[PDB]
């Protein structure tokens, strides 16, 4: 089985499955941990950071797109890279010819549609890294998942990466609760720290291990690292 | 050159003068303006012969491909593809081409694509450069839904005066009927239409 | 050059001049102007000799190509299609004007070409400088249902109605005959009424009049 | 201006008696001045004869193509190209740059090896052949040429009277130019032997 | 993918040696054997042409014998078609070189040219080596008269007398025990003969299966002459020698 | 225009080249060397369009050193100005033209015999006893016409060039700021360092 | 022997392309979905698995839209859906701007068919993870299609592919029955949403959301729109009634 | 070494294994068809099997119209069936234009063929599991038969079969031959040509067919056209009466 | 998309042997027999039309093919490739030559480019040999008749006579009999008739053999007349009729 199926991703196997893509889609829960939730007026992204040694810094997580959009990664950090600038362009890309802010609803589409790409054609490899973009437009606030299979969905809040399932429950029980955190994004950063922490084992979120990013009615998607994170541990 | 194409009850005519001129020379006297690109789908050409001609053969090409796939093509489509050709090229052709056709659904048809490579539905329509003489008369004896021998005689006129104050004009009167009946041919004589 | 075109009960005919001319200079007093584009479609050529040579013998060997593949005699109208499509594309800059006749399994046929891919079909036709003086004599002379010999002599006549009136035009007549059911007899030189008259003269020199300064035996052995 | 009269020059071939004859003037000038009187137009591919004149960097450039052409002809053919063959190829070789034409006009003069009847040929500057029986004529003098052949010329002469005849026909034309002259060469071609004989004429 | 069916002609063994090439020089080594001989006045190629038939027509041919040049030419060992492709660059570019300086091509340049060619099928594109070995015999006013050698790895050599195809190691032997530098054509031209009579893997050596070649530079004239002896000259030179 | 001149006596080739450089109203330079060497015994001199006239020398030098170092051989004059022409003749039908002319002058080593060829822009070439390119001719031609003789010795050369540049500084409308004199010979190539007083 | 399920162009001993079939399970795997021609229009209808209760209900759509006219619903890979429907939009667009009318469906079938049928010719390429229903209204009539990997389409009364592809199946062939004449617009629109919560059997474990939309020439004027609100509700009802 | 069993090259037996595996493929959709030549005619007649309920009939064809005189009947898998009509509608589209009359079947056929034999030699081409039939009347061989398999062979045939039951079908017609001694059908009307084929075809499988189970194709002079439901059922009601 | 197949599908093994040319040749060998023989005045080829079933139209099929009006072709092995191969030779002979020099090329010549397609098929990526051999014989001004063979290598070589596929051994064996250089066309027709009875199994007549010759100019196939040195075609298929006619005499 798998062992003749799993050369590249032009090949289906007997079951129907792609191989290649659920190596890729493993990559990502080798990653570290980050966080999505929003309300009807603010979208959270809260990430917990990784590092080699106590001498080396911690890996970023959290990429702008536009002042209207932004993600967090998990997994291949040059993929993000790669699918984040593509991203960035087709935001700018908005503005410019249509004088227009991309709907984060479209911005998940053509996500899903360049990843798809790389898993019907000889050659190329699946994108080995998950998204979560959160983003307020003309219809409120918005989250999106993304998957190197190339889905995405649109959820109230998720996460994904190693023990993701833990604040995956946390939230997916706290629903009702912060769904409602409009006007107060203290609430929704504080929210989303806890969530976090439901998925960690390790050590505790310092100051340089901790990752927020936001945006809402009137926030225009911004990164808290350090400090700027200290009130919220 | 003068052309033009008249819907009326049963369907759609068209008809030409039968004169192509390199200056003041006649290099054809019995020329066919009228040209055939599906079997209910005919036009009128004024402009480059070479350049008219070329797009015709072009298009009764895309209209027999339309036809082995889809069917039979709408005059509206006809002229669409004439209008693509017309206008993504107006830098390299001179050409002004009448489409008319006939349709079960739609009856008769008539659309004009001028220079620019715009198009343009009409009831009936007059080109060439002898047209611009008959512009008066065409106004005022045009009537809507009139007899074939009534759209016959709308034309065989006007195109007398045509070929009478245009010295680029000239020859026979030539015509093609478009009804449910099918296709009919009509010719007319220097000796008949001379006279009127 | 005055090329011709007659049609007739069972066939077709042309014929044009033998003059090839440079600005006011005669360059061939015989050149020949019918071309053979398959044995039963010839083509007779006016403009620049080069060019309707050229797109002559081009669309000859793809219609001998396109012959060879489809197992059928070569159509006239085969030969007009790839000729037109063909001047139309260089836009008139292949300055060939040729006037196109045949039969095949369909028929007899008579078209013209101009430069810029025009075509038109007539019962008669003529082109080049001599032009308007044939078709004066074809506007003149011909009806419908010509015998094979009555076409001859009309496309004869207004080859000459041309040798005689246009400058461009001279020398000899070429004719080529095409029925239905025969072979196409090509009759190279059907009329010479131009012969020189002999010399007044012989200018032959004595020899040694000519001063030579050297000479030498050519190599072309290897 | 016109590159057919930078450099000036004639050629001109004539059929005689089982023989041809092939003549050029030897002048390569650049307009008014005159500076080379070696410049010889006749060149020749096995017994295959051709003639050149027009923009001497075309002239010099063709018989360069011609030599690597026939030369590959024969290494394929295993045989010498023959005069009417080779006349084809010249054709061809001319239009296959009708848009970006050589400015020259060619001259072919020979003796079919295996028929052993004499050939000669003109074509313009896009390949179109002209071919004659008696004689063929070329370069900045061709009017003055066609005066002289078309008078002094006469059929079956033999090539002792063929010469007389064509050196004739070249020196008087050539005085009547003034881009031509400086000096010429007379080739007389039989199916076995070829003479080269060089003219005297006034060198202004 | 294709990947799986890519032979990848172009990689080398853990041993350092091109697959392909030493394949393609196993296949030479099955083909009819060719000889070439330098003497002080001329040089001689000559080859066995392998299997034959009463019907194969023997005047109408030259399966491994052929003229580059004026002043060059080759002895074929290998694929007849391979090497024809070789051949006629080959040709092209000897004429280049005539029409870019006005003078023919030295040799060496020649034979390096083709060489290169044949080293790139070596180093890139996928692509199968060419089975084919030559024997270049040719002169010029820089080196005279020369011989060489190329494979299917591209590389070349020269020789004073040398052998490729078939039992070329019996061959190489027999050449080396009697050349001698002043030799003279004639005695090349017996050498030649000599060499493949003792190495030919048939019953005789007739005339009918030989080709024979000459780029001597005639006395009487004062430039090189090639010659590829016909049917009849080979029928000759074998009873001269003695071998009926 | 340049002066560029070039004269093949007995046993040697000589190449005389002004030394003005002018740009619109001002005298650049008063000793520029229109000038490279293509190989130890072969010369080319050129004169032309302002930029083309040294890429284009540079270009033909780079070629013919490679040549000499792939080959360790020097191609004969003839050689090196048939490859020369073909250049010219290339550029010619080009978008935008070398709008050079050239004396390529040389000995052959192995015919033992001075060489003397002109090319102008459009690739023609011709082989000379002494040529020039431009309005040089038309002053010189006369008195070389006169004066030449195939025999003579280097030194009478260098005389008969004196003469000439003599009525090109008399006839001529511009100062070209005299001449560079180069010999090439058995020997190589040597500059006569001494001709604005010889 | 084997191996030829391992590229995407290959024939098997019998005939078939094993990497064809390998796409189909993962249709098969897929969530259910089905398209009911009415007798002026047509209904497509989709089941959407709701993973959890962090899925905003009303926003990942599914059912996609080509030209103005034209529904496309399928089961399996979505990827792959959205690159059949970015195509379909294109090749519609590509007609609509030669033709002028908008592209019939029949000849968009044929667009998607090809398209399709293509990635089963090189090994380079893929099959694509799919079945799909699509259809709508045009100059005459309405028209119900259905499209496999393989390429293979038809036209249908009634279709559905996916888990409850034989739930489906089962419904429809009785509503063909029991209603010979004809279905109507607002009717096929409950009948689907019907349908859908039966064949949503095969997966009853995990909750889902309805979908449904139409193309009908009197209910949308020829033009293909999403059931919203109380149309919507109304359907889910008469299902959720006949569920017991 | 086991390769030479997946792309088109050559086995050591001098056989392409993929183009044998292809003609299996024709026989997937266990159709039958034949097609015989009338005096000015020519018809098609091929199984319509449809089996699922849900279908609608009408969209079930192998029979395709290439152009105005041009008809083709497929034998093999859908997909490839298709792929083949509209190369072959483009191929007859381009031809007209370029040459300036219509294609002939015989042409047609050619140039489907050598297309055909392009997979055979490229590797990255699969060929197509279909088996072509091209029909029409020409105008220069009136009635024409032409047949184009995955091999990229082709041949014209006075009558001819395709299917699982080929050999029954064509041995069938070979005697009908033996015995007339003409090379055609001696009718003048198409339908009582059309009603030769379906009886022949009836013989041959045994079977007897509703207006459902048929499937016809009429090539005339100057037009090829297909029966419907209908116009098939009065061709079976005609042959009713006289058995 | 995109051939992927850039490399060689043809490649030297251990031995040296080039497989797939092996193999093509196997293929060869298996096809219908096909011979041509040399007379002084002619060559004639032949073979035989192995019909797929009685309903098929044998004329529709010709597996002696016209190169150019004085050459033509023959093969055994694989027909689709042998059609293809005539195409690209008929064309090759226009293109390469009558266009630049204005004649036919010389049998040789065209043979030579024939076979450079081949070798081309053996060494180009992502293809495979062709799977035929044939057999050219045409005739030249300079060359007079001769008689090619060409395979699947690309190599071709000259023939008095020869035999290719099935029973090409005892064919050629049958020719070396009958064979000399004085053979008039007449008389190699008739030895091909009698070597061609042996390959053929069942029924032997002008319907199941394929038969056409190189000899002289036939005036009344050129289709049109008015220059002397247009004679017409010396390659002329022999038709059913002529056939049976030296059947009798056989």
């Amino acid at each position: 089985f798998r062992n003749n199926y799993d050369g590249d991703t032009v090949t289906f196997s007997p079951t129907g499955r792609l191989f290649q893509v659920e190596y890729a889609l493993e990559a990502i829960k080798q990653g570290s941990v980050t966080v999505g939730l929003r309300s009807n007026t603010h979208a959270v992204l809260v990430a917990l950071k990784r590092n080699a040694d106590e001498l080396s810094s911690y890996q970023k997580k959290i990429i702008k797109c536009d002042e209207h959009m932004g993600l967090s990664l998990a997994g291949l950090a040059p993929d993000a890279r790669v699918l984040s600038n593509y991203l960035r362009q087709q935001c700018n890309y908005s503005s410019l010819v249509f004088n227009r802010k991309l709907a984060v609803e479209r911005a998940g589409h053509l996500l899903c549609d360049k990843a798809q790409k790389n898993t019907q054609s000889y050659g190329g490899r699946p994108y080995g890294v998950g998204l979560l973009i959160i983003g307020y437009d003309k219809s409120g606030a918005h989250l999106l998942e993304f998957q190197p299979s190339g889905n995405v969905t649109e959820l109230y809040g998720t996460a994904i990466g190693a023990r993701s399932q833990g604040a995956k429950t946390y939230l997916e029980r706290t629903l009702d609760t912060f769904i409602k955190i409009d006007g107060n994004p203290d609430e929704l950063i504080k929210a989303g720290v806890e969530a976090i922490s439901q998925s960690l084992r390790d050590e505790s979120l310092t100051v340089d291990n901790l990752s927020i990013a936001i945006v809402g009615k009137d926030t225009p998607f911004t990164i808290y690292d350090g400090e700027a994170v200290a009130k919220y541990i | 050159t003068s052309i033009m194409a008249v819907t009326f009850k049963d369907g759609v005519i068209l008809g030409a003068d039968s004169r192509t001129t390199t200056g003041a020379y006649i290099a054809n006297r019995v020329t066919d303006k009228l040209t055939r690109v599906h079997d209910k789908i005919w036009c009128c050409r004024s402009g480059s012969a070479a350049d008219t001609q070329a797009i015709a053969d072009i298009v009764q090409y895309h209209l027999e491909l339309y036809t082995s796939q889809y069917g039979t093509p709408s005059t509206e489509t006809a002229a669409s593809v004439f209008k693509e050709l017309c206008y993504e090229n107006k830098d390299n052709l001179t050409a002004g081409i009448i489409v008319a056709g006939y349709d079960d659904k739609n009856k008769g048809e008539v659309y004009t694509i001028p220079l620019g490579g715009s198009v343009h539905k009409l009831p009936y329509a007059i080109a060439g450069s002898g047209s611009t003489f008959i512009y008066g008369y065409c106004d005022k004896n045009f009537r809507e839904n009139m007899s074939k021998e009534e759209t016959v005689d709308f034309i065989k006129h006007s195109l007398s005066q045509a070929i009478k104050w245009d010295g680029s004009s000239g020859g026979v009167i030539r015509m093609v009927v478009l009804t449910a009946a099918g296709v009919e041919r009509l010719i007319f004589y220097p000796d008949e239409y001379e006279q009127l | 050059t005055t090329i011709v075109g007659v049609k007739f009960n069972n066939g077709v005919v042309i014929a044009a001049d033998t003059r090839s001319t440079q600005g006011p200079i005669v360059a061939d007093k015989n050149c020949a102007k019918l071309h053979r584009i398959s044995p039963k479609i010839w083509c007779a050529g006016a403009g620049t000799a080069a060019d309707t040579e050229a797109v002559t013998q081009l669309i000859g060997s793809n219609i001998e190509l396109h012959s060879l593949y489809t197992s059928r005699e070569p159509r006239v109208v085969s030969a007009l299609q790839m000729l037109k499509q063909h001047l139309f594309k260089y836009q008139g800059h292949i300055g060939a004007y040729l006037i196109v006749a045949g039969v095949d399994p369909t028929g007899s046929h008579l078209f013209s070409i101009h430069a810029h891919g025009s075509t038109d079909v007539g019962y008669y036709l003529s082109l080049g400088s001599g032009s308007l003086a044939a078709m004066a004599v074809l506007e003149s002379h011909w009806k419908q249902d010509l015998t094979k010999e009555e076409a001859i002599k009309l496309a004869s006549d207004a080859i000459q109605a041309g040798i005689w009136n246009d400058l461009g035009s001279g020398s000899n007549v070429d004719v080529c005959v095409m029925e239905i059911g025969k072979d196409a007899e090509y009759l190279r030189n059907y009329l010479t009424p131009n012969v020189r008259e002999e010399k007044q003269k012989s200018y032959k020199f004595p020899r040694g009049t000519t001063a030579v300064l050297k000479e030498s035996i050519v190599n072309i052995c290897d | 201006s016109d590159p057919s009269s930078i450099n000036g020059g004639i050629v001109v071939a004539m059929t005689g008696k089982d023989c041809v004859a092939i003549a050029c003037d030897l002048r390569l000038g650049s307009q008014s001045l005159g500076v080379s009187n070696k410049f010889e137009k006749i060149f020749h591919y096995g017994h295959v004869f051709l003639g050149i004149t027009g923009l001497a960097t075309d002239v010099t450039t063709l018989n360069e193509m011609f030599r690597y052409k026939t030369n590959l002809y024969k290494l394929k053919e295993e045989r010498a190209i023959e005069p009417e063959t080779f006349t084809q190829l010249v054709s061809s070789s001319l239009y296959e740059r009708r848009f970006g034409p050589y400015f020259v006009g060619p001259v072919v003069a020979g003796i079919n090896s295996k028929s052993g009847k004499p050939f000669i040929a003109g074509f313009d500057l896009i390949g179109c052949i002209d071919e004659a029986k008696d004689f063929i004529v070329s370069g900045t003098a061709s009017d003055q040429l066609f005066g002289m052949c078309e008078s002094l010329y006469e059929p079956n002469l033999e090539p002792e009277d063929l010469f007389e005849t064509i050196s004739q026909a070249l020196l008087n034309a050539a005085d009547r130019d003034a881009l031509s002259g400086w000096g010429a060469v007379v080739y007389i071609i039989k199916k076995d032997e070829v003479v080269k004989r060089y003219l005297k004429m006034r060198q202004d | 993918g294709s990947r799986r069916y890519d032979s990848r002609t172009t990689i080398f063994s853990p041993e350092g040696r091109l697959y392909q090439v030493e394949y393609a020089l196993e296949s030479i080594s099955h083909a009819g054997t060719a000889i070439g001989i330098m003497a002080s006045d001329g040089i001689v190629l000559a080859a066995e042409r392998k299997v034959t038939s009463t019907l194969l027509e023997q005047d109408t041919s030259t399966e491994k014998l052929y003229k580059l040049n004026d002043k060059i030419a080759v002895a074929v060992a290998g694929l007849t078609a391979d090497a024809e492709i070789l051949i006629n660059t080959a040709r092209i570019h000897a004429q280049n070189y005539l029409k870019t300086y006005n003078e023919d091509i030295p040799v060496e340049i020649l034979v390096r040219r083709l060489s290169d060619i044949k080293q790139g099928y070596t180093q890139h594109g996928g692509l199968r080596p060419f089975g084919v070995s030559f024997i270049y015999a040719g002169y010029d006013d820089r080196y005279g008269y020369q011989l060489y050698t190329s494979n299917p790895s591209g590389n070349y050599t020269g020789w004073k007398a040398i052998s490729v195809g078939a039992n070329t190691s019996a061959a190489q032997t027999l050449l080396q025990m009697d050349y001698k530098d002043d030799m003279k054509v004639d005695d090349a031209i017996e050498l030649a003969l000599k060499t493949l009579s003792k190495t030919t893997d048939s019953s005789a050596l007739t005339y009918d299966r030989l080709e024979f070649a000459t780029i001597r530079k005639g006395a009487n004239d004062g430039e090189v002459y090639q010659k590829i002896f016909k049917p009849q000259e080979i029928k000759d030179i074998l009873v001269k020698t003695g071998i009926t | 225009m340049d002066i560029i001149l070039g004269i093949r006596v007995q046993d040697s080739v000589i190449l005389a080249s002004s030394k003005a450089v002018t740009r619109g109203i001002s005298v650049l330079k008063d000793s520029d060397d229109k000038t490279r060497q293509l190989s130890p015994h072969t010369l080319m001199s050129f004169a032309g369009e302002a930029g083309d006239t040294v890429q284009f020398a540079e270009y033909i030098q780079a070629n013919i050193q490679l040549y000499s170092i792939r080959e360790d051989y020097e191609l004969s004059p003839q050689a090196v100005s048939s490859f020369v022409r073909q250049e010219l003749a290339k550029s010619i039908r080009s978008r935008r033209p070398y709008q050079v002319n050239v004396l390529i002058g040389g000995y052959d080593k192995k015919k033992n015999k001075p060489e003397l060829y002109q090319i102008d822009y459009l690739g023609t070439k011709v082989e000379l006893p002494y040529g020039a390119h431009g309005y040089s001719g038309f002053y010189t031609f006369s008195l070389l016409d006169h004066h030449y003789r195939p025999d003579m010795t280097t030194e009478e050369g260098l005389d008969l060039l004196k003469l000439c540049v003599q009525e090109l500084e008399k006839r001529m409308p511009m100062d070209f700021k005299g001449v560079i004199v180069k010999i090439v010979d058995k020997d190589g190539i040597r500059q006569v360092d001494d001709f604005q007083a010889q | 022997g084997t191996g030829y399920d391992l590229s995407n162009s290959v024939f098997s001993p019998d005939g078939r392309n094993f990497q064809v079939e390998y796409a189909v399970k993962a249709v098969e795997n897929g969530t259910t979905s089905i398209g009911i021609k009415c007798n002026d229009g047509v209904v497509f209808a989709v089941e959407k698995l709701i993973t959890s209760k962090l899925l905003v209900p009303q926003k990942n759509v599914k059912i996609q839209v080509v030209d103005r006219h034209i529904g496309c619903v399928y089961s399996g890979l979505i990827p792959d859906g959205r690159h059949l429907v970015n195509r379909g939009r294109e090749e519609a667009a590509s007609f609509k701007k030669l033709y002028k009318t908008p592209i019939p469906i029949p000849a968009f079938a044929d667009r998607l068919g090809q398209y399709v049928q293509a990635h089963t010719l090189y090994n380079s390429v893929r099959p694509f993870g799919v079945s799909t229903i699509f259809g709508g209204v045009d100059k005459n009539g309405a028209h119900l299609y259905m499209l496999e990997p393989s390429g293979s389409y038809w036209g249908y009364k009634g279709a559905a592919t996916g888990k409850g592809r034989q739930s489906a199946k089962a419904e429809l062939e009785k509503l063909v029955d029991h209603h010979p004449e004809g279905l109507s617009a607002r009717e096929a629109v409950k009948q689907a949403a019907k349908i859908i919560y039966l064949a949503h059997e095969d997966n009853k474990e995990k909750d889902f959301e309805l979908e449904i939309s139409w193309c009908s020439l009197s209910e949308t004027n020829g033009l293909h729109k999403f059931v919203k609100g109380d149309l919507l509700q109304e359907a889910i009802d008469f299902a959720q009634k006949e569920i017991n | 070494a086991g390769y030479d069993r997946h792309i088109t090259i050559f086995s050591p037996e001098g056989r392409l294994y993929q183009v044998e595996y292809a003609f299996k493929a024709t026989n997937q959709t266990n159709i039958n068809s034949l097609a015989v030549r009338g005096k000015d005619c020519t018809v098609v007649i091929s199984q319509k099997k449809v089996p699922d309920k849900l279908l609608d009939p009408t969209t079930v064809s192998y029979i395709f119209c290439i152009s105005r005189t041009i008809g083709m009947v497929v034998n093999g898998p859908i997909p490839d069936a298709r792929n083949a009509a509209l190369r072959a509608k483009a191929e007859a589209a381009e031809f007209r234009y370029k040459y300036g009359y219509d294609m002939p079947c015989d042409v047609l056929a050619k140039r489907m063929a050598n297309l055909s034999q392009i997979y055979t030699q490229r590797a990255y081409m699969r060929p197509l599991g279909v088996i072509l039939t091209f029909v029409s009347v020409d105008e220069e061989l009136g009635p024409s038969i032409y047949k184009t398999d995955p091999a990229g062979y082709y041949v014209g045939y006075k009558a001819t079969a395709t299917g699982p039951k080929q050999q029954e079908i064509t041995t069938n017609l070979e005697n009908h031959f033996k015995k007339s001694k003409i090379d055609h059908i001696n009718e003048e009307s198409w339908e009582k040509v059309v009603e030769f084929a379906i009886t022949h075809m009836i013989d041959a499988l045994g079977t007897e067919f509703s207006k459902n189970d048929l499937e016809v194709g009429v090539a005339t002079k100057d037009k090829f056209f297909t029966l419907s439901a209908e116009n098939i059922e009065e061709r079976l009601v005609a042959i009713a009466e006289q058995d | 998309m995109t051939d992927r197949y850039s490399f060689s599908l043809t490649t030297f093994s251990p031995s040296g042997k080039l497989g797939q040319i092996d193999y093509a040749l196997t293929a060869v060998k298996q096809g219908v027999t096909s011979l041509g023989i040399k007379a002084t005045n002619g060559v004639v080829i032949a073979t035989e039309k192995k019909s797929s079933s009685p309903l098929a139209m044998s004329e529709t099929l010709s597996k002696v093919s016209l190169l150019t009006p004085d050459i033509g072709a023959v093969y055994s092995g694989m027909g689709p490739d042998y059609r293809v191969l005539v195409d690209k030779s008929r064309k090759v002979a226009h293109t390469s030559y009558k266009r630049i020099y204005g004649e036919y090329p010389p049998t040789k010549l065209l043979v030579s480019e024939v076979a450079k397609i081949m070798q081309e098929a053996t060494q180009s990526g992502g293809v495979r040999p062709f799977g035929v051999s044939l057999l050219i014989a045409g005739h030249d001004e300079f060359n007079g008749f001769s008689l090619y063979q060409v395979d699947p290598s690309g190599s071709y070589f000259p023939w008095k006579a020869t035999a290719i596929g099935k029973g090409s051994v005892a064919a050629k064996t049958f020719l070396e009999k009958r064979w000399n250089d004085e053979l008039e066309l007449e008389d190699a027709i008739h030895i091909a008739l009698l070597t061609l009875k042996e390959s053929v199994e069942g029924e032997f007549n002008g319907d199941t053999i394929e038969l056409a010759i190189i000899g002289d100019e036939n005036p009344d196939l050129l289709g049109y007349t008015g220059i002397p040195t247009d004679k017409g075609p010396r390659f002329r298929k022999l038709t059913s009729q002529e056939i049976n006619d030296r059947l009798e005499a056989l």
